[PDB]
């Protein structure tokens, strides 16, 4: 959950930098880590539901964050509303 | 796509670790990845599926595992 908020912060920061936005990171609402073994290289996908105040107004945002390798050893891939 | 399935590895501690794997990939790949992920050693855990022990050489397809099934892990 801590390691996951550090990811969610990064997702928000990249959404802002990729789209010139001023989103307000609140917290992680839902989170799944899935380890993908389908390729030569292991990677981990994060599927995050976080809420962020747009214009101060609370809204719910979906984020997919790609990670090379396993977590305990990064790139935003999608960021949308529900 | 249908060659890929989602699997969960459930521990006695109530930890659930989720994997996407090809059906004909040996389960050894998932086991060793699970170990490294959880700070564990292979020589000290065993895997079961439907109460039966799992070989490293076995594939999901030989065990007729389907999307969303759970492998269980215990201390050896």
């Amino acid at each position: 959950s801590l390691e996951i908020e550090e990811l969610a912060r990064f997702a928000v920061d990249e959404h802002n930098k990729k789209e010139n936005a001023l989103l307000e990171f609140v917290r992680v609402v839902k989170a799944k880590e899935q380890i993908d073994l389908t390729q030569e290289w292991v990677f981990t996908m994060y599927y995050l539901t976080l809420e962020a105040k747009d214009g101060g107004k609370k809204k719910l945002y979906e984020a997919k964050v790609w990670v090379k390798g396993l977590t305990n050893w990064k790139e935003l891939q999608e960021f949308k509303p529900v | 796509n249908n060659d890929h399935i989602n699997l969960k590895v459930a521990g006695q501690d109530g930890s659930v670790v989720q994997f996407k794997i090809k059906r004909h990939t040996p389960l050894s790949k998932l086991m060793k990845a699970y170990c490294e992920r959880q700070g564990l050693s292979m020589r000290q855990i065993r895997f079961r599926f439907d109460g039966q022990p799992i070989n490293e050489t076995d594939t999901p397809a030989q065990l007729e595992m389907e999307d969303e099934d759970t492998i269980d892990v215990f201390q050896q």
